[PDB]
RNA sequence: AGCGUGUGCCUACCCUACGCCGGCAGGCGCGGGUAACCCGUUGAACCCCAUUCGUGAUGGGGAUCGGGGAUUGCAAUUAUUCCCCAUGAACGAGGAAUUCCCAGUAAGUGCGGGUCAUAAGCUUGCGUUGAUUAAGUCCCUGCCC
RNA sequence: GGGCACCACC
């Protein structure tokens, strides 16, 4: 039926099972740490998180 | 009587080494016996990114920097003594633990 | 006026502990000494057939040294540096199962012992055998 | 160090001239199957000193050497030495020589193009097999 | 051109190598290999067998390089 | 002249079973028949035997059409048609003897060999 | 040697010591670490000391191919990656033209982070060895008064 | 007509 067959592939790895947590948006993502963001999201909100540039 | 320990995380040396000396002066003045503070290697984390949002123009960077401060604090007394001294400790931006070994 | 194993060369005295070795009979060689090559980083066999004499007085010395060192520390001992074809070097680790047959061999001849923490050691056995060595190592190199 | 009364300058096995002045180790590997591991234990396998040069050798060493290359199971020498283990027709485990291995690959490449898989097709029509980009490299051969 | 050295000693060279390199005054494998249309390998063991005999001093001895000379 | 597939004919290969014919494969097909097959594989066996099992004495079976470019070619499947799709089309083969061990998308190319042409002005 | 990482809200996927099996890729057990505590005294590579080779497209170089084995995955064919035998191409220092660099620098040599189920010929950092030349000019290029 | 720059030269 549709019930077995939506999403039924599976996404336990890859870029498919990974997404920023602000923007839903799969590329440029940062995990180290456990960020979870996007390049983009993280350059806008350093400065919220504690991220300072001394370099 | 109980050997006690008390880690201090921050992120800023300001806040740390008061709060760290504010707990020194309030233990020796109940004439306790004090070990430290000793401190740890400071922890660096780093984040190198693009600046741009796109792939256009000269490839610059932004190197975004976090410093995390660590300070150990012995002590051999009753947990009482431990519990008045250190209800007073309470500041923004400095983690307090207290463990009994 | 003893003589320890730090005062004399080290790649002379490694050449009389295997030759001490060689010549007591008493090692149990494996029976693919002669097929096998010493890591995957290696082009061919080593070229001297008595090379498990020489590898066996490299760890025992070693472990006179640094003692406690397990397989993967021997392995890390003679790891080196892998060519690849058109692609850059890297480092490159040894094969475990002559380490492990060399540290038993070892602990057939009563040198190397178990170690409490984990890894192997050396028996006051072995490091008298050694000092030995290292004495007539000295004494040679001053008599000529 | 004075050059023997019966040298060899040039040896003929396995239908292959081999060099005499080269010693034994690196003489044997003109033969098409024999590399340098393979003709190392070879002559480890045979006892043979692997310090002096291929005319040097009596005719006993080179027939032992011969003997001891085309049977090496025989020999003690192992099965992943080999060059042609679990062979597809037959199953059997061998070393391939000079004309054997040029008519092994021969038919090796005649199974896969017969059977019309896609490598077969790669091979027939001479391109890479091997997935590699062909659009800025291999331009050599072509016209 | 092509060089084509020999790999074992003939009588005329072995000859040559008895009665002229411990004259030489600088001895070395590349010079006797140059000199006598010789290997390195075999200048090399020449080089130790005269050594052996006592016929030619050694000055360094090196992976690199090894020196020889003539005796006093 | 009579097939053997490493020394064993046809019919010991079709009594064999799924144990002795992994001895039989190659490392990949071996650790695939050691991971196990899925229900898909299962039922396009299923499919291709009753296919099989239907044919006149003197003529071939039925063509059984498949999307599983990955099904690795079985003893018991000699003989059989199958349409392997390739994207856009469902293209035929009998299986052969000579296919034991390999996968069904090797023989149904997913592309079409390249003629050149004369090159436009944006090349130099 | 040095900079660093390490068991994760969703979220499955961590770093590994020691013992045994295998020749190797690997497989089994059994422990530590949420970390100046365990991996780890991070036994790194170049470098150093000996051995073999001997100007031969050669034991330089390692492309292209054949046959086997193992790991990640739901799935490896159009080869994911890795290992073993075998095969052994061009290449003998590069035309016109053109790039970067002034001291622990250029270059050589490895090691971390990002990407990462599988994973570096890229990038971003870190050490180790360590120079030749110059302390000038507006000729070329370009920008300002 | 001057000044500067190993993303210029020597
Ligand atoms: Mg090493
Ligand atoms: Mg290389
Ligand atoms: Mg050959
Ligand atoms: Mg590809
Ligand atoms: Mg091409
Ligand atoms: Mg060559
Ligand atoms: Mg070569
Ligand atoms: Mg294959
Ligand atoms: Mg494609
Ligand atoms: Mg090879
Ligand atoms: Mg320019
Ligand atoms: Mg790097
Ligand atoms: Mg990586
Ligand atoms: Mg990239
Ligand atoms: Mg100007
Ligand atoms: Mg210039
Ligand atoms: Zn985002």
């Amino acid at each position: 039926g549709h019930q077995q067959l939506y999403w039924s592939h599976p996404r336990k790895f890859g870029q498919g099972s990974r997404s920023c947590r602000v923007c839903s948006n799969r590329h440029g993502l940062i995990r180290k740490y456990g960020l979870n963001m996007c390049r983009q999201c993280f350059r806008q909100y350093a400065k919220d998180i504690g991220f300072i540039k001394l370099d | 009587i109980h050997r006690i320990r008390i880690t201090l995380t921050s992120r800023n040396v300001k806040s740390l080494e008061k709060v760290c000396a504010d707990l020194i002066r309030g233990a020796k003045e109940k004439n306790l016996k004090v070990k430290g503070p000793v401190r740890m290697p400071t922890k660096t984390l780093r984040i190198t990114t693009r600046k741009t949002p796109c792939g256009e123009g000269s490839k610059t960077w932004d190197r975004f920097q976090m410093r995390i401060h660590k300070r150990l604090i012995d002590l051999h007394s009753p947990s009482e003594i431990v519990k008045q001294i250190t209800s007073i400790s309470i500041e923004p931006g400095v983690e307090v633990e207290v463990t009994i070994a | 006026p003893g003589v320890t194993v730090k005062d004399v060369n080290q790649q002379e005295f490694v050449r009389a502990l295997a030759a001490f070795l060689k010549k007591s009979g008493k090692l149990k060689v494996p029976e693919w000494v002669d097929t096998v090559k010493l890591a995957k980083h290696k082009e061919l066999a080593p070229y001297d057939e008595n090379w498990f004499y020489t590898r066996a007085a490299s760890t025992a010395r070693h472990l006179y040294l640094r003692g406690g060192a397990g397989v993967g520390s021997m392995t890390k001992i003679y790891g080196g540096r892998q060519r690849n074809g058109v692609m850059p070097s890297h480092f490159s680790r040894g094969s475990k199962s002559v380490a492990r047959r060399v540290l038993q061999a070892l602990e057939g001849l009563k040198m190397v012992e178990k170690d409490q923490d984990g890894g192997r050691k050396l028996t006051p056995q072995g490091q008298r055998d050694l000092d030995r060595i290292a004495g007539q190592v000295a004494a040679a190199n001053k008599k000529h | 160090l004075v050059i023997p009364e019966k040298f060899q300058h040039i040896l003929r096995v396995l239908n292959t001239n081999i060099d005499g002045r080269r010693k034994i180790a690196f003489a044997i590997t003109a033969i098409k199957g024999v590399g340098r591991r393979y003709a190392h234990v070879v002559l480890r396998k045979a006892d043979i000193d692997l310090t002096k040069r291929a005319g040097e050798l009596t005719e006993d060493e080179v027939e032992r050497v011969i003997t001891i290359m085309q049977n090496p199971r025989q020999y003690k020498i192992p099965d992943w030495f080999l060059n042609r283990q679990k062979d597809v027709k037959d199953g059997k485990y061998s070393q391939v020589l000079a004309n054997g291995l040029d008519n092994k690959l021969r038919e090796d490449l005649e199974r896969l193009k017969k059977i019309r898989a896609h490598r077969g097709l790669r091979h027939f029509w001479g391109l890479r097999v091997r997935g590699q980009h062909t659009k800025t490299t291999g331009r050599r051969g072509r016209t | 051109d092509k060089l084509n050295n020999l790999v074992l000693f003939d009588k005329a060279t072995y000859d040559k190598l008895c009665k002229e390199v411990p004259n030489y005054k600088l001895i070395t494998p590349a010079v006797v290999s140059e000199r006598l249309k010789i290997r390195g390998s075999l200048a090399r063991a020449a080089l130790q067998e005269l050594l052996s005999k006592g016929l030619i001093k050694l000055v360094s001895k090196h992976r690199a390089q090894v020196i020889y000379t003539r005796n006093t | 002249r009579k097939f053997t597939y490493r020394g064993v004919d046809l019919d010991q290969l079709l009594d064999m079973s799924y144990e002795q014919l992994m001895q039989l494969y190659s490392a990949r097909q071996r650790r695939r028949l050691n991971r196990g097959l899925r229900r898909k594989q299962h039922s396009l066996l299923k499919r291709l035997r009753k296919a099989k099992k239907e044919a006149p004495p003197m003529e071939k079976p039925e063509v059984v059409k498949t999307h599983l470019r990955d099904m690795i070619i079985l003893p018991e499947m000699v003989g059989s048609m199958v349409g392997v799709y390739n994207g856009k089309t469902f293209n035929q083969v009998e299986i052969k003897p000579e296919m034991i061990g390999h996968y069904l998308g090797e023989f149904s190319i997913t592309y079409k060999p390249v003629k050149h042409g004369r090159p436009g002005i944006g090349a130099t």
